[PDB]
């Protein structure tokens, strides 16, 4: 069972309010839910996109080239803008 | 498996009728919000009734009835050169010039070739069945894709006293291209979020 | 009021006429028609005194205390052991119909007439009787009147399916073409949303006496008429029922699942391996003894709806044969098609008497006019193809025009032939195979019933035309439909020559200017349709004023 | 964590304790005496030993500790395999 | 705009970069003109609505007046502009500042 290039996969519940799911609560306010999420060595964005039970929306990777093979070349500008904020912003420091 | 198979299929079929209505084909709200179990009803199959010729539906134009396309599911694992001359010849009968084709795991080099030499006359565009498992224009990364009329293109061009080549590129191959169904020399405007402006809109040349 | 023992108007005059003390009398009548509480006797000077009339808060109990009489009305319905529940609400009936002519207690009696099966039936003699109670009267009082007696249900029913002919008319000869729509565009479905058979629908609710009686009353006009629409009534009327999912007459009714599928059937409008097996199963469950439904089955399949159906269905298997390099014997749904078509235009006999049986398919017409078809096609194909090479010859092969006799003796004498013909015609029309629409069309100056001639071809042909409107320009391609064809029974039938002048009343810009004149005086009103023509030759007559400036 | 180990790949050697390829050349005896029961089981029906079967045998331990965490029963291995492989390879296995 | 920053914004976060402080310029604009916030007002709302507008018209990034120059306008000053019409609405105006 499984998907190839798949080597182990980490469950767990983000404390951090960034990957938390949020939600507009039907009063108009912001809810940060906690819900699990799986982060996995390897990818192969199109098989586990297509699995069942699965987010197809959020479901994201931090691999540029799949993303650009399986969703499109905004799809990989917006990626690659996240991960080089990322990488940039988790020292703390600020870029324009 | 029969059960995994009817949702793998039903999954297929939301797919390229949300496809169907992002190019402008017409196609009832219903059909768009077929439930599982509305697929099971309308039609397990374990050849009880994976006719996949069944499953093909034709759809038409919102603005232009005569423009219709068809969309095909081949039931054999590659797609050989005589059952693409079978859907041409059905193709003529019926007077239809685009028609995509889903196929099971893998498409023939032969029929690589078969359609692309007499595209001119025929459109046709072959979708493994791996991709059209999601729509992916509702993932939070791609933002709203829309074609330009040539009209639009020509305003376009005009205003910014631009050229055609001068425009960021996007590739025919490209998954939202192929989604699109957007030949070369067409022009998609990109509407996205920005942190910024708000909003913002760029345009993409089919390159 | 007297009817309980209670006064009324008349007696308070005559308390107060001839009296030595009329106020004191006008005390006394207030005493005996007030609210009996203890509490109010006093309290009325009271509440008196602040300008809020005694009938103020009367009148706002009256709303309360009514509205709460209806809720224990149904309750009483849904409420209590049944012997009791009923006889309470039959008792509270006795009561209240002597003030259903009062304007309080009707809806009140008319609900307790819901809620029970029977009822002695003055109550409901006098419902029908009188046009107030005709209209407020719930569903099941109307229900048991018509389950009771039929005159109020064809007194209903008549001026309904007078507005059903009207729709079906008015339709029918509307003078829109256009390669955006036409009127056959909706479903059976689509059609029943209207509120004519979902009132029908309503007025049946699940009762089958009911069922039988519009069953009856189609079955007569059917008869008389010769017209699809009351079989299309019927369609829709047993798919209005299963919309509701009555299982009254759903699950009893052997034609339920036949028409259910018929319904898919319609929608694709095809006849589907799928459906097609259930369709064959179906008519495989015909046995001796029980076939007397054979009738009803085969009039649902008359609707106009149905008859586009099963021939493009046959153009399809004929057009498919093609490909396959197969003999037309060899075609089971083609021949599972041919039957059931062969069964509905059979309908209407069935209905005159009662004929079962499976009927069996003419010989040259599979052996004969079927091959003769895919020739036709596979030399249009040949034809292109010819075209389509790079330098085939000088003046590539010509497409055969020509008409082998078998193809126009079976258009005039096979009728099943003829139907299939003609929407093979209509099929190419749409496809605009010009070469084959000239090769097909000539010979049907002979058809058989003039089926040729009918309102659902003729609608479609005209819609199917403006495709080819330049082609109107040049005389000779509506001069093979009108001079030709139309001429040949437009004097015969109403519906030609209306068809005929809405054809040109919308495509009046595109023809030529003399032959839309001699059009407008050859298709002149010929006198063998009435207000019709009159209407349609007044709006012919501006247009070619219109044209004459054009 | 269903769906976490219906992503994660799998293959055989993570469920296996060990294998051994006997000889055993009569397959309804066993070398294995604790075999011979179960085999029995399988054996008093014919299922592809009416001709000669290969006088070969290859028998193979699951680890039930790996079994039981990936959610995996004693058929759906032998499906994957004659899958796989289709009739080429006769697989039998003990009743859980 | 609330609804135009919440599909924008969907994790709620309020820091954004813009180039006008405007609140600190109205807190310049109290403390210029001695603005006593424990009195009545003497501006109109109706006032401040036009005003926000016509600046509004005023800030132009992409000029012209065909609808292509005035989709991108309003696309490049959407999100300042949100700001501007809610930190300038004429409530906070007569009630805050």
């Amino acid at each position: 069972q499984g998907i190839e290039q798949i080597s182990k996969v980490y469950m767990h519940l983000p404390q951090t309010d960034n990957k938390k799911k949020i939600i507009i609560t039907e009063d108009g306010e912001f809810k940060a839910l906690q819900e699990w999420i799986l982060e996995t060595d390897g990818v192969s964005l199109m098989r586990v996109l297509s699995e069942k039970d699965v987010d197809p929306v959020r479901t994201t990777s931090n691999d540029i080239v799949e993303i650009f093979t399986v969703l499109g070349i905004e799809a990989v500008r917006k990626a690659l803008e996240r991960e080089l904020y990322h990488v940039i912003s988790f020292d703390g420091s600020y870029v324009n | 498996d029969d059960e995994e198979e009817t949702y793998r299929l039903w999954k297929i079929r939301k797919t390229i009728m949300q496809l169907c209505h992002d190019r402008g084909y017409l196609v009832t709200q219903d059909e768009l919000d077929q439930t599982l179990e509305e697929f099971k009803a309308q039609f397990k199959p374990s050849e009880g009734r994976p006719r996949r010729t069944d499953l093909t539906v034709l759809v038409a134009h919102n603005d232009d009835p005569t423009d219709q396309m068809f969309v095909f599911f081949p039931e054999e694992p590659k797609v050989g050169i005589k059952t693409i001359k079978v859907y041409c010849q059905r193709m003529q009968e019926e007077n239809i010039t685009r028609a995509l084709i889903v196929v099971q795991q893998g498409m023939t080099p032969s029929a690589k070739q078969s359609l692309v030499d007499m595209a001119p006359k025929y459109i046709l565009e072959q979708f493994l069945q791996q991709e059209l498992l999601i729509n992916i224009t509702e993932h939070e990364l791609v933002p709203e894709h829309v074609v330009m009329t040539k009209e639009e293109v020509t305003e376009l061009l005009a205003r910014y006293k631009l050229r055609e080549n001068q425009l960021p590129r996007i590739q025919a191959g490209d998954p939202v291209a192929r989604y699109f169904g957007i030949k070369r020399g067409q022009v998609v405007k990109i509407i996205r979020p920005s942190e910024t402006a708000g909003r913002y809109i760029t345009y993409r040349l089919v390159q | 009021l007297q009817d309980l023992g209670v006064a009324n108007g008349e007696d308070l005059k005559e308390t107060l006429t001839n009296c030595t003390e009329p106020l004191k009398a006008i005390e006394q009548f207030q005493t005996e028609n007030g609210v009996l509480l203890p509490s109010l006797q006093s309290a009325l000077p009271f509440l008196d005194l602040h300008g809020t009339p005694r009938l103020e808060f009367h009148q706002s109990v009256f709303d309360e205390l009514r509205d709460k009489l209806l809720e224990r009305v149904s309750a009483i319905a849904s409420e209590g052991k049944a012997e009791e529940r009923y006889k309470k609400l039959e008792d509270l009936l006795e009561k209240s119909f002597s003030l259903v002519k009062m304007p309080s207690l009707q809806p009140v009696v008319m609900c307790v007439m819901k809620h029970l099966p029977k009822v002695p039936e003055k109550k409901l003699k006098l419902v029908m009787a009188d046009k107030e109670l005709y209209r407020a009267c719930a569903v099941e009082v109307k229900r048991q009147i018509w389950q009771d007696n039929q005159a109020l249900f064809g007194d209903e029913v008549s001026p309904l399916l007078k507005q059903y002919i009207l729709e079906k008319e008015s339709a029918l000869f509307s003078t829109e073409l256009s390669v955006l729509h036409n009127f056959f565009s909706p479903s059976p479905k689509t059609r029943r949303q209207g509120e004519v058979v979902q009132r029908l629908t309503r007025m049946v609710g699940k009762n089958v006496k009911l069922y039988d009686m519009v069953l009856q009353f189609l079955r007569t006009l059917f008869l008389r008429t010769r017209n699809v629409h009351y079989c299309t009534l019927r369609a829709e009327l047993l798919m209005s029922l299963h919309d509701l999912d009555v299982g009254e007459i759903c699950t009893v009714d052997p034609c339920h699942k036949f028409t259910w599928c018929l319904d898919a059937c319609i929608r694709e409008r095809f006849v589907d391996s799928k459906r097609a097996r259930e369709l064959q199963g179906f008519l495989d469950g015909v046995k001796k003894g029980q076939e007397q439904v054979l009738g009803d089955l085969s009039m649902i399949l008359c609707d106009p709806f149905a008859i586009n159906t099963l021939a493009l269905s046959t153009v399809r298997h004929l057009q498919e044969l093609v490909g396959q390099e197969t003999l037309p014997r060899d075609s089971p749904d083609l021949l599972l098609l041919l039957r059931l078509l062969a069964l509905g235009q059979g309908a209407w006999d069935m209905i005159d008497s009662q004929v079962f049986k499976e009927p069996k398919m003419e010989v040259e017409l599979i052996t004969r006019f079927l091959p003769m078809l895919m020739s036709f096609l596979v030399d249009d194909y040949t034809f292109n193809v010819d075209q389509k090479l790079p330098a085939e010859e000088k003046a590539p092969v010509s497409y055969p025009n020509t008409l082998p006799e078998s193809f126009t003796k079976f258009l005039q004498e096979q009728r099943m032939a003829c139907e299939v013909g003609l929407y093979y015609v209509l099929h190419i029309t749409k496809q605009r195979n010009k070469n084959a629409l000239l090769r097909l069309l000539p010979g049907l100056v002979e058809t058989f019933g003039d089926l040729a001639f009918g309102d659902i071809f003729l609608h479609l042909l005209t819609g199917n035309l403006a495709l080819l409107a330049d082609e109107f320009a040049l005389e000779d391609f509506c001069s093979s439909l009108f001079d030709g064809f139309f001429l040949t029974a437009s004097p015969r039938k109403e519906n030609v020559h209306r068809h005929a002048l809405r054809l040109l009343i919308h495509l009046h810009p595109r023809v030529a200017p003399s032959k839309l004149e001699a059009l407008q005086k050859a298709l002149e009103p010929t006198g063998q349709s009435g207000e019709a023509v009159k209407e349609l030759y007044s709006q012919l007559g501006e247009k070619l004023e219109q044209l004459d400036h054009r | 964590k269903d769906i976490l180990c219906r992503l994660e790949h799998t293959t055989l050697r993570k469920v296996t304790a060990n294998t051994a390829i006997y000889y055993d050349p009569n397959p309804q005896s066993t070398v294995v005496a604790e075999d011979q029961e179960w085999v029995n089981v399988y054996y008093e029906m014919p299922d592809f030993d009416v001709a000669r079967i290969s006088p070969w045998l290859l028998r193979v331990e699951l680890d039930r500790k790996h079994m039981t965490d990936r959610k995996l029963t004693m058929e759906q291995i032998a499906e994957k395999i004659n899958a796989g492989f289709g009739d080429d390879l006769n697989c039998i296995f003990n009743d859980d | 705009d609330r609804e135009v920053l919440r599909v924008i914004f969907p994790t709620g976060d309020s820091k954004v970069v813009l180039p006008c402080n405007l609140l600190r310029m109205i807190w310049n604009a109290q403390k210029i003109f001695h603005i006593n916030p424990r009195l009545p007002s003497d501006l109109h709302p109706i006032k401040v609505v036009e005003g926000v507008k016509e600046l509004s018209k005023k800030l132009v990034i992409v000029n012209g007046d065909d609808p292509l120059s005035r989709q991108a306008q309003e696309n490049a000053t959407l999100l300042f502009n949100i700001h501007l019409r809610s930190t300038l609405c004429s409530r906070r105006m007569a009630e805050e500042f």
